[PDB]
RNA sequence: AGAGUUAAAUUAUAACUAAGCUGUAAAAAGCCCUAGUUAAAAUAAAAUAACCCACGAAAGUGACUCUAAUAAUCCUGACACACGAUAGCUAGGACCCAAACUGGGAUUAGAUACCCCACUAUGCCUAGCCCUAAACCCAAAUAGUUACAUAACAAAACUA
């Protein structure tokens, strides 16, 4: 059997460490006319912008890269208890799953 | 170095103003003071016309006197600077390197302040 | 008054339009808080009706950064709704 | 980097209008108050070619104070400068006044040419106080 | 960067003596202020005042000059068409912000909170 | 607390120049020994920095420089001791500007007020008093805890 402090120790979101500048794999399950929504799979869906080159490559079910900013969208605000989620987190594009 | 000595001079010539600078630093060794060094910094056309001895002067000479000197001497030496009819302006300051650089280790960054105002569930 | 003339709060006009230059130092005068000043003068105001104010407008800055703050970390979800009629 | 704006009192700078320096034009004062606008203009050397004033100009008591007359006050001025034969004006506003803008757009528009503005207004660095608010 | 508001209020801990003293409770309100009509100017004040002055000159005859006149017209039109466009204009808002309502809804979307 | 110093502005007072200048919602009175410009001491007050939050027991303290200098191996404590904003009082200086009072001018039914214009005690220094404030952060000092817990409102609740 596995312990789940095993599990936690060897996973790849804790090998990832500190979330900024890191380059990440993601998967598109869901569009909207200029924005993407992207499961890099790490809690929350980040969103994108279809880009200018090769607009029609990125589709529902299409892998992309992506520069992962941050983890999740969050902060505390005047006069508040507990800080505000976006419920996304905030990455950039880079190119298609460059295979 | 102890203390620090901001000469604005009257511009003048090369004799002149080596005779003004050599019975300055004689004073000083009058009043007891031990002198370092002296640094010229030319003479400038000053930031703003400066009026002192009926005379409203332009340009001027830069100096700096680096010297040592026994606290209670401080005053004198101003009098007899102020006295003098060729500075243009006199001042008496610590000098720069006895002040010490405690390491900016570098920005603490505040965080937002919490717990200002009450729990209320306010409308 | 003892400084050289004609090198504080100067704008040269350029290609000779008069109002864009003037537009100009009264951007620089109001960006550096002297018309404020100017104004402020006029008459007097009283040092604890100063406090006053100073605290007053402190606040008000501290509010409105906040909210602008909120309002440009907000901006993103302005983006149109995937969910929609779910 | 064209027209940077303050040239210097070296003469680094060749910069000619009517083949003068800088130095050599002709500075107007305008004087904008709050009932009042007057312009003088004054050669280099401080000799006063031209001056208007809003009353002078036939005005009178309150409405003096607004930008019509300002920009009026400053046609007949540039009259009388332009008499005396001055092509090109480096400005100066004193205070804050309503014949500020109004003026100084009067100098040009009563055919004199403007280099420069240059603000300036009397700013204490706190000396002598002011008279006291009103209401009270 | 915002203001420290560290120290700055009156308050039971705090061994400073008060910087702030606010009129109104310090927290992000959910709505916005709505915006600010602003207001007018006297609209064409120079044709007006050039056209003056050439009757002043000119004994009052309306036929000596066209010019000043015409100029006098087309300055009223240029002002009522920019009335009635700035009354349609109304989706200027900031001109790269949101209009009011928008900031509104999206702000309670993710309200503020003093509670719990 | 001393001692020394002045950048901006202002004022005397001259040189020119124009007849106005000031002043309000609008005016009037007021001043033309006025106004703009160019010069320029004293006195007074210390833009920006400060979106900082330090120093003092509190009052208070933010132009510059130097001298002196910020009690207590640190619990509480008076009717005792020493201080204590403004205003005020006594004597002597100072007087740019402000300004109770007062005199003009408007407004008004009236206007002993709000607005305008002058000008004074007074703000300034040196020495001596007076000892009051919404002297309020209306929240005593010194150690603690965030347990228990919402009269209301405000700055959340409590031990010793
Ligand atoms: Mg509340
Ligand atoms: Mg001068
Ligand atoms: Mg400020
Ligand atoms: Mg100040
Ligand atoms: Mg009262
Ligand atoms: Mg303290
Ligand atoms: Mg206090
Ligand atoms: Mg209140
Ligand atoms: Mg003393
Ligand atoms: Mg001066
Ligand atoms: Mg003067
Ligand atoms: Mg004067
Ligand atoms: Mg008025
Ligand atoms: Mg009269
Ligand atoms: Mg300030
Ligand atoms: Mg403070
Ligand atoms: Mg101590
Ligand atoms: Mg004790
Ligand atoms: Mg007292
Ligand atoms: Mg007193
Ligand atoms: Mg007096
Ligand atoms: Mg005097
Ligand atoms: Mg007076
Ligand atoms: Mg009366
Ligand atoms: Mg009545
Ligand atoms: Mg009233
Ligand atoms: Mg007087
Ligand atoms: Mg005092
Ligand atoms: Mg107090
Ligand atoms: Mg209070
Ligand atoms: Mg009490
Ligand atoms: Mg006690
Ligand atoms: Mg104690
Ligand atoms: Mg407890
Ligand atoms: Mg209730």
């Amino acid at each position: 059997v596995e312990s789940f402090a095993s599990m936690l120790r060897h996973s790849p979101l804790t090998q990832m460490g500190p979330a900024k500048n890191k380059l990440v794999i993601g998967q598109i399950f869901h569009i909207v006319e200029d924005d993407l929504y992207i499961d890099f799979g790490g809690k929350f869906h980040c969103v994108c912008k279809r880009p200018e080159v090769d607009g029609e490559k990125y589709q529902k079910g299409t892998r992309v890269r992506l520069r992962l900013l941050d983890l999740e969208l969050t902060s505390r605000f005047l006069g508040a208890t507990t800080d505000t989620t976006i419920l996304e987190a905030d990455a950039v594009l880079l190119g298609l799953q460059e295979s | 170095p102890r203390y620090e000595l901001a000469l604005i001079l009257k511009a003048m010539q090369r004799p002149e103003t080596a005779a003004a600078l050599k019975r300055t630093l004689e004073a000083l060794m009058d009043r007891g003071a031990v002198v370092r060094n002296l640094e010229n910094l030319g003479e400038r056309m000053l930031p703003y016309k400066i009026s002192a001895h009926n005379q409203r002067h332009s340009r001027g000479g830069y100096f700096l006197v680096d010297f040592y000197a026994p606290a209670t001497t401080v005053e004198s030496m101003m009098e007899h600077l102020s006295r003098d009819i060729d500075v243009i302006r006199p001042n008496i300051v610590k000098h720069p390197l006895t002040q010490e650089v405690k390491e900016c280790e570098g920005i603490v960054p505040v965080p937002l302040e919490e717990k200002l105002y009450s729990t209320k569930k306010r409308k | 008054a003892n400084h050289l003339k004609f090198i504080a709060r100067t704008v040269m006009v350029q290609e000779g339009n008069v109002e864009g230059a003037y537009r100009t130092l009264n951007r620089i005068l109001t960006m550096d808080g002297l018309i404020e000043d100017i104004k402020r003068r006029r008459y007097y105001e009283k040092p604890c009706r100063r406090r006053q104010r100073e605290s007053y407008e402190t606040c008000r800055r501290i509010y409105n950064m906040e909210m602008a703050r909120k309002i440009n970390f907000l901006m993103r979800k302005n983006r149109a709704d995937p969910w929609q009629g779910c | 980097s064209f027209s940077i704006y303050p040239p210097i009192p070296g003469q680094e700078n060749s910069l000619r209008w009517a083949g003068k320096k800088f130095e050599e034009i002709p500075i107007a004062h305008i004087k904008a108050s709050y009932n009042n606008t007057q312009i003088q203009v004054v050669s280099a050397a401080h000799q006063p070619l031209a001056h208007a004033s809003c009353g002078t100009e036939g005005f009178r008591n309150a409405k003096k104070g607004t930008g019509i007359a300002a920009q009026t006050a400053g046609i007949a001025a540039a009259a009388k400068a332009t008499g005396k034969g001055v092509t090109h004006v480096r400005v100066v506003v004193k205070g804050l006044g309503p014949g500020r803008l109004s003026a100084i757009k009067g100098l040009t528009m009563g055919g004199l040419e403007v280099i420069s503005i240059t603000d300036n207004t009397p700013i204490p660095h706190n000396g002598c106080r002011p008279r006291k608010a009103r209401r009270l | 960067a915002t203001p420290s508001l560290r120290g700055r209020l009156a308050r039971l801990g705090n061994p400073r003596r008060p910087i702030l003293k606010p009129n109104k409770p310090l927290i992000l309100a959910n709505h916005v202020g709505e915006r600010r009509r602003e207001k007018g100017e006297a609209t064409c004040i120079t044709e007006m005042s050039v056209m003056m002055a050439c009757w002043k000159q000119n004994e009052f005859r309306d036929e000596a000059c066209r010019k000043e006149i015409q100029d006098f017209f087309d300055c009223a039109s240029r002002a009522e068409a920019a009335r009635k466009m700035r009354s349609i204009q109304e989706n200027l808002g900031e001109l790269g912000s949101l209009p009011p309502k928008k900031l509104n809804k999206l702000l309670h979307r993710f309200p503020n909170k003093p509670h719990v």
